[PDB]
């Protein structure tokens, strides 16, 4: 086998390249839980399984070609990060826009309850999340205006989970069906930043000219 | 010579618009753009007028007189200045001589500091919700990712420490406090340390009872000088070796077998801490020019190694860490922090605090309208233009919260007819006027004095000069 | 004016990224001034690789730039919210709204929603894979 | 039906190049193609006339069809799918 | 931003322009003129491509999509490319989004590719006279001094050498070619 | 909903004229109007606050009110309706 191989092997295993055999010793062995020669695509392969220190699970990927080869290692990747930050917060949210139109309904609901000048600033971050509903949509080559309307109606009447199936290019009445799912450890951080982008650029009256 | 004279307020004027709308505890922020293309956006006024391109020589003036005597109170002595100047100008269309003007400003000067000196609370190092309210008082619209509440914690614990009482007043020397900053999390992983801290496998680390070298300063021959320069040192007894110029790698094996730093207003604080003292050239270094400091370490930042000089002799030694995401927010932290140790000191140092919310404006405004008739015709008008003035401070600090400035300049007006509101001031997220002690808006009086105090001046000053000569 | 400038300078370059949202997200071509090209609809390659001209927007980039550190999936979202809120408060600035009341106003807003976000969240089980709950949750999600 | 019609601007831009009028050979082409059994009906370019293009040794390799269709199709879905040009670093 | 669309198939639109009249077995050629004041008449489209010069970072892009993968079909693939790009702005004015243009094409070029499949008529080395149809075909319009039918010998000649057969397919390593020249007599002398 | 808006302009020009501002009074008199009992509160535009105005003898007549929203919808809806002006003869 390769140096890098057996490199990696060692620490694993728990045991060391022995440069002789007359000078070894049980300190140099090595163990694992088990060791297989499997089939593998008609392709005989030695396996082992649960060895010392575990650590990183080993895929072996099959591609017949290097493009397919990358595509399922980048779906994988994908797959696996999403699901990372899911499970990291185990709480999802209803995507394709419908999370977002929910909170409008809500913030203007909220938004009545405060007065002055401040009940329209509210109302006006809900106007703003429609826009992912509005624009996410209009990808789907949906019109941007209808779409919305018939949202708010399916929503406001209807179940929160009222959303927008892009791929398909369709209003769906229920996105968690459709498998439409959206973390909330991501969703809040967006909204977090945004809300503080927004605000940095708000709150800046003007420029002025400095000496470095 | 008016045509010099308008200039001059001119630029008052401009440098009060420059600084106008950042002012209160809502006031917006500026972004400074150097010539490179970098950029600084900030809400603290000094940083501002320090960065900012100044024009003008009354200007350039006016900035180092607001700056003089405690990092903020710059603003209002800015703003009020202006103010000032645009109401001496309104004087002056009126053909009044600016003499006559600088005495009835002076007199109302006078008046103010007697107002200021009259309506001020005594207060003492332990009423520690005074000092939480003061330092919350600057920090607010500093645009700090939350932890005011934390970070004044910081603060009044900072201030506790540097203050010995020798007779009536604590020394608290303000410039034993060392400040740092990194990245990393938020403004909840800010510290204070004691000792001061400092942003080859070297010499050990855990010194204890160290002795702390400070010090600001053919190849074979140099090899044998750089190796006679290390041996002197190790020979005076040197735990710890500090330096500011860069130290051959060499050298630092040799010491190692026996860093660098950065900055001298380290070493300085150093060197105030430590008990110790800098040596310019080696060839006079001794076994007492070096520090003393109980327990030296160091620790490892997030991201970064970090210098700590734990159990340092003086008791009047503290740091602080700093800590957040963006440049903007560590620096506008590190600047607000300045802004809240330095009026923390002054009422430390003073004794004494006032409401914020322009209560104290309103105030000497109502008193100056008082004294205003007592003395003679014209400079009775300078006085008045004096208290306008003066409100409109209140004015602007209305104006920056996105309130109507003269129905609640009139409010107060109304309010403070009372000996019983002349604490009243404006609150801003609110929108109505309330008192302002409760909500805990107070600052030292001697922020407000001299504020005045320096506005006054300035003013007066750009009102003398009749004209601007070239010189050599 | 000069807010409405920069206002206007986030809202430009969030009307870019409008398009690469989702699935469906339009492509967008980076030049490599070096004389190459990568061409892509993700947030994060684009504003990290593009060479941005205006402060505020760069600020916005900044911010962008945040959101992908943090996590890495939901970068473009922030920066479109983003442009919707300024285009939102531009309205409102015409209403002669100061600004501060928005950015309060918003704070708020933003508050509430983040209270809300739970609230309207669909908690799952995590309870081993023994039982297939997990399997059929990771199976939508994947 | 777009991509149809493009796909026929060869025919016609290959009448054009043999000084013959486009339209009517087109439609020439499109009346021969009716019958299953004029499937390999082309356009002689020297005679101006519609002929059986097999026999004539007007031959062509099928890969050579496929890829040409596949990188034209790539390109233009490329210049769709790009919204805006961007300078980056 | 159609603005910025406009541009790139206006870039491809142009390309297709710069390539048209040198399709087809009567091909016109055109002349390339180097900075330098040197040229080059020529009708094959990589050459043009090559020696071309190119603007637009689209096209750039297009000439580096439609060689890839056979020197030939190149001249196909920017025309109908062209031809698609025109085809598509005429539908985009109708305000459809590109994203149902895309996938229209996509489906039109998968049932191109069926129909191509179905019609495709089988052939092998021996059928030695197709191999001459397909090399005289490409060579009709090149403007090359007669020898056709001797020089399309040649390549029959030529591909028969590097031919040898694993297994299903014979590995034709077309590198193994070279290719030199030299003046004097006419292409009666090629061999 | 624009036209309720539409509608609310009326009450903010009104705040205008009166050196009011304008969306202060509007929210002060749209939060009063929650509770059934306040149906008739108006804008004092001498005091600057909302009062009952029925109690004010600021009564005015309904067919007046309902008039005017009539022949103003009127006059927009003729203004969409149109498409082009044309000169006849
Ligand atoms: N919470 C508050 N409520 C009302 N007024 C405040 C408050 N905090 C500060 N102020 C006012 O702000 C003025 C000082 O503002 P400025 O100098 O811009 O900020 P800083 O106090 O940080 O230097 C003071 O005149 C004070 O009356």
């Amino acid at each position: 086998v390769k140096r890098s191989d057996i490199e990696k092997l060692e620490k694993a295993l728990g045991a060391r390249i022995i440069s002789s055999i007359k000078d070894a010793t049980p300190e140099d062995l090595g163990y694992a839980e088990l060791v297989e020669e499997r089939r593998v695509g008609n392709d005989k392969m030695v396996f082992i399984e649960g060895a010392k220190n575990l650590k990183a699970v080993n895929i072996l990927l099959r591609g017949s070609n290097d493009m397919a080869l990358d595509e399922a290692e980048r779906s994988i990747n994908d797959a696996l990060h999403a699901l990372r930050n899911i499970l990291l917060e185990p709480v999802i949210l209803p995507g394709g826009g419908a999370i977002e139109l929910e909170l409008a309904m809500k913030l203007r609901e909220y938004a009545r309850s405060v007065g002055g000048k401040e009940q329209l600033a509210i109302e006006a971050f809900a106007d703003a999340l429609e826009e992912i509903p509005l624009i996410l949509a209009e990808t789907a080559g949906l019109e941007a205006i209808s779409s919305l309307m018939d949202l708010r109606a399916r929503h406001a009447k209807g179940l929160s989970n009222t959303g927008v199936d892009v791929i398909g290019g369709k209003i769906v009445d229920d996105v968690y069906a459709l498998n439409i799912i959206e973390p909330i450890r991501v969703k809040s951080q967006v909204l977090k930043s945004a809300t503080e982008a927004a605000t940095a650029i708000l709150k800046i009256d003007d420029l002025i000219a400095a000496a470095p | 010579g008016k045509e010099a004279l308008r200039a001059n307020i001119a630029a008052v004027k401009a440098i009060e618009e420059a600084l106008k709308s950042t002012y209160g505890p809502r006031g917006m922020d500026k972004m400074l753009v150097d010539s490179l293309g970098d950029i600084t956006i900030t809400n603290d006024g000094a940083t501002i007028l320090d960065k900012m391109d100044l024009q003008h020589p009354t200007g350039k003036l006016l900035v180092q007189i607001a700056k003089g005597q405690t990092a903020d109170g710059t603003k209002t002595a800015v703003i009020l200045a202006g103010e000032l100047a645009k109401k001496a100008e309104d004087l002056l269309y009126k053909e009044i001589h600016p003499t006559i003007i600088v005495s009835g400003y002076k007199k109302a000067e006078e008046i103010a500091l007697k107002t200021i000196q009259e309506i001020a609370q005594p207060v003492t190092i332990n009423d520690t919700d005074v000092l939480r309210k003061v330092a919350l008082t600057s920090l607010g619209s500093k645009a700090v990712a939350g932890a005011r509440e934390y970070l004044a914690d910081l603060v009044v614990k900072a201030v506790a420490q540097v203050a010995e009482l020798r007779g009536d007043k604590w020394y608290v020397d303000l410039d034993n406090v060392q400040i740092v900053k990194k990245h990393g999390g938020s403004v909840n992983d800010t510290q204070l340390v004691y000792g001061i801290v400092v942003d080859h496998p070297g010499m050990p680390k855990r010194i204890e009872n160290a002795k702390i070298a400070l010090l600001d300063a053919f190849l074979e021959e140099e090899e044998n000088i750089l190796k006679e320069k290390v041996d002197k040192i190790a020979a005076t007894g040197a735990n710890v070796v500090i330096c500011q110029k860069g130290i051959d790698e060499v050298a630092q094996h040799y010491l190692a077998k026996k860093v660098r730093r950065a900055k001298k207003s380290d070493l300085e604080k150093l060197a105030r801490a430590t008990g110790g003292r800098v040596i310019s050239n080696i060839d006079e270094l001794t076994s007492q020019d070096l520090g003393y400091a109980a327990l030296v370490e160091e620790r490892k930042v997030g991201e970064d190694k970090m210098v700590f000089v734990e159990g340092a002799k003086n008791p009047k030694s503290v740091s602080i860490l700093i800590r957040g995401g963006l440049e903007r927010v560590v620096d506008e932290t590190e600047r607000a922090l300045r802004d809240a140790l330095g009026t923390v000191a002054d009422v430390i140092r003073d004794g004494r605090a006032v409401a914020g919310g322009g209560a104290v404006e309103i105030e000497i405004a109502k008193r100056l309208r008082k004294y205003a008739p007592q003395v003679g015709g014209k400079e009775q008008l300078a006085i008045e233009a004096y208290a306008n003035a003066i409100e409109g401070l209140i004015m602007i600090l209305a104006e920056n919260a996105g309130l109507d400035p003269i129905d609640k300049l009139m409010q107060l007006r109304s309010l403070h007819e009372n000996e019983t509101n002349k604490w009243y001031g404006l609150n801003l997220f609110t929108g109505n006027p309330e008192d302002m002690w409760k909500l805990g808006v107070i600052e030292p009086a001697l922020v407000k004095m001299n504020a005045v105090k320096a506005a006054t001046e300035a003013v007066t000053l750009v009102l003398r000069i009749d004209d601007i000569v070239a010189a050599g | 004016d000069a807010l409405r400038n920069n206002i206007l300078a986030a809202k430009t370059l969030a009307e870019m990224l409008r398009s690469s949202l989702g699935p469906k997200g339009l492509d967008k071509m980076l030049i490599d001034s070096f004389g190459d090209v990568t061409i892509t609809n993700d947030g994060a390659t684009i504003v990290k690789d593009m060479e941005i001209q205006h402060p505020a927007a760069k600020l916005l980039v900044e911010a962008a730039k945040a959101q992908d550190a943090e996590v890495g999936d939901g970068t473009t979202s922030a920066v479109v919210l983003a442009g919707a809120l300024l285009e939102k408060a531009e309205s409102l600035l015409d209403q002669n709204i100061h600004p501060t009341i928005i950015i309060e106003g918003y704070k708020k807003a933003y508050n509430k929603a983040l209270e809300l976000l739970p609230q309207l969240g669909t908690r799952i089980d995590i309870k081993d894979l023994n039982s297939s709950v997990a399997r059929d949750t990771l199976r939508k999600i994947a």
